[PDB]
């Protein structure tokens, strides 16, 4: 089948969009409802949402760099390691999006009693990014070890 | 913004000694910097400044000043309460009674010429029977017009059910708008008047069954009496036995029996109260309303004065040498008192000293949160030089 | 080319257009109804749903492209890259609608009393775009790298 590796350079951008806008809406939900309780901490606690959006990029990155070294017409082998590569980044940053969301309003509604969590929440937060950014170099090996492009 | 009164405008209050300096632009009076150094250059200056009000010593000071803090609490809730009655009545704008003039003159030019007179105040008289004597004064207005306020309110209430008695639906009526003896009963030693609700639908049969439906009825007293869209009342005349009767046995034909008897006195003193509670209602609302205003001008006049003698104690008190300080009134416009609190707070909060300055700009009035109130009564955050915020 | 090839022009335009059509109507909801406790907040509320259109439009600009692209055949590569890059700008546009009209009812909502949150809700409403204008530059390659049809 050609032209079939497409699925897995859009996957990657689906599932990536689908969790950044995921994880914004749920740390934008928290950090609304966290406002009104306390507004002095909006933009210490607005850090979750603006963090968890940029997942998306790494998803758009790869789909834009698969999307670049695609021609008209591919063979089957590069269409099993798309797909792959595809579908764990959009995994992961699905995976990482929703964990994201989750620990950004939690860490947004006890950051709002307390200042001294923020620290705690953005190092806690912090680290959901390495799922995607895992995914996002097997996906950029599994794509640089591809071949046969026409 | 939701953070002060945007329909009405704004003053606040400064008070400084004749050697302060502004840390926003130096080299400059604080005259000078209070219209040009002004954000937007659009602050009115008006004068402000009074003499001694023969101050004792300095252990008194902080006893008085609680009681022209309160004092001018108590004044200014009287003057918001009296201002809301006023602008409940539906009588003015909501703009009304907070901007307008008062006795003639604008609140800037009125404000700008207030050198500490009054009609019972005097420069060589204690601040403590003025100040006693304006919230005596203020609060007895204020009763009075509430009074009168609740006196128009339980007219309007009685006015309400006597209207509603007087005509309308038939779920509460009285047979007592009709003089006519054709639908009662008039030198009768045994007859009484009842009044039965029928539907539109079932009114034929009513008036075909009633008549059979109970024994010992006078006939043809069915007519129609009123309805307002849904139902004809008829009234129904008969002897006083069978009403008991008549009336059980019309409950059990799905209609709506309403129990009454024979006598000229109700419907006579049921006229008589709809017919004073209109003008009771009307004159407890005039008089509630000239009460009001007139409450409301002494209220405003004692509640100037009250800021006038508190920023003259708060200035004598936090500055010390010189007695005589240099205080003026700043009309500010609607949005803009943040900016003039930050540039006033920024410029004078030096003079106090270097410890209790915040840099915490604007207040919090939200209904889930009342933290960062600007003043020096609260531990979440304190004023750094003599300054009161005033929100008409 | 065997088929369903037409399936990824309507894909794109059907989330984009359930995606704003469920954040305007939960945009107008908390418009309506915080407009009645506080009038102040009433054309604050318009921002929320007339971003949210901009997000309907590009799906609508990117069904026409790839409307005007297919014709009465499909290529045997373009029946992939069409639905993949349909269905990722559809769910990046469903994700962005979703996670929008929450974040603006939930804004709108805690506005009302004190505004406060309102660069908050501008500020987070300002970088939602991101996942539709990312849909809209990989729909616009997966697009552009599936011409020629026939």
């Amino acid at each position: 089948a050609p032209f079939f590796g497409a699925i897995g350079c859009a996957s990657a951008i689906i599932f990536t969009s689908l969790g950044a806008a995921y994880g914004t809406a749920k740390s934008g939900v928290g950090i609304c409802a966290t406002c009104v309780l306390r507004p002095d901490l909006l933009f210490k606690n607005i850090v979750p949402v603006i963090m968890a959006g940029i997942i998306a990029i790494y998803g758009l990155v790869v789909s834009v760099l698969v999307c670049y070294s695609l021609g008209q017409k591919q063979a089957l082998y590069t269409g099993f390691i798309q797909l792959g590569a595809g579908l764990s980044v959009g995994l992961s940053g699905l995976a990482a999006g929703f964990a994201i969301g989750i620990v950004g309003d939690a860490g947004v509604r006890g950051s709002s009693q307390q200042p001294r969590l923020f620290v705690g929440m953005i190092l806690i937060l912090i680290f959901a990014e390495v799922l995607g950014l895992y995914g996002l170099i097997v996906a950029l090996l599994l794509n640089s070890r591809a071949t046969q492009d026409v | 913004m939701a953070t002060a009164l945007y329909t009405a405008n704004d003053f606040i209050l400064i008070s400084l000694p004749q050697n302060a300096q502004p840390v926003t632009a130096p080299g400059s009076k604080t005259d000078s910097w209070f219209n040009e150094t002004l954000i937007g250059g659009r602050a009115f200056v008006s004068d402000f400044k009074i003499p001694e009000f023969k101050i004792g010593s300095l252990d008194t000071l902080i006893v008085e000043s609680e009681e022209l803090s309160k004092v001018d609490n108590q004044i200014g809730a009287s003057i918001g309460k009296i201002i809301e009655i006023l602008q409940g009545l539906n009588e003015t704008s909501t703009n009304a009674y907070r901007t307008l003039p008062i006795n003639n003159m604008p609140v800037p030019e009125y404000l700008e010429n207030f050198q500490w007179q009054t009609r019972k105040f005097k420069l060589d008289k204690s601040i403590k029977d003025l100040i006693t004597l304006i919230s005596n004064e203020s609060s007895q207005l204020d009763a009075d017009v509430r009074a009168t306020y609740a006196n128009y309110n339980s007219a309007k209430t009685n006015l309400a059910a006597a209207e509603r008695k007087k005509t309308g639906d038939l779920s509460v009526r009285s047979l007592h708008d009709i003089v006519k003896p054709e639908d009662f009963v008039l030198n009768s030693e045994h007859l009484t008047t009842v009044l039965v609700a029928v539907p539109k639908s079932l009114k034929s049969d009513f008036e075909k069954s009633y008549e059979t439906l109970s024994k010992n009825v006078v006939p043809a007293s069915a007519s129609v009496i009123a309805e307002d869209a849904e139902y004809v009342l008829f009234n129904v005349h008969l002897f006083k036995k069978n009403v008991q009767e008549f009336t059980t046995a019309a409950r059990e034909k799905k209609f709506i029996p309403r129990e009454f008897n024979y006598s000229e006195e109700l419907i006579d003193q049921l006229k008589k109260e709809h017919d004073s509670a209109a003008s009771l209602e009307q004159s407890l609302r005039v008089q509630l309303v000239r009460l009001a205003k007139t409450a409301y001008v002494d209220v405003f006049i004692n509640w100037f004065h009250i800021k006038a003698l508190r920023v003259y104690v708060e200035s004598v008190l936090r500055y010390g040498l010189p007695p005589h300080f240099n205080i003026k009134i700043i009309a500010v416009p609607p949005k803009n008192l943040s900016k003039c609190k930050s540039e006033l707070i920024d410029a004078f909060g030096f003079l106090g000293g270097n410890a209790f300055m915040k840099d915490k700009k604007g207040k919090i009035n939200k209904q889930d949160t009342s933290l960062h109130q600007y003043a020096s009564l609260v531990d979440t955050e304190y004023e750094p030089f003599v300054m009161y915020i005033i929100n008409l």
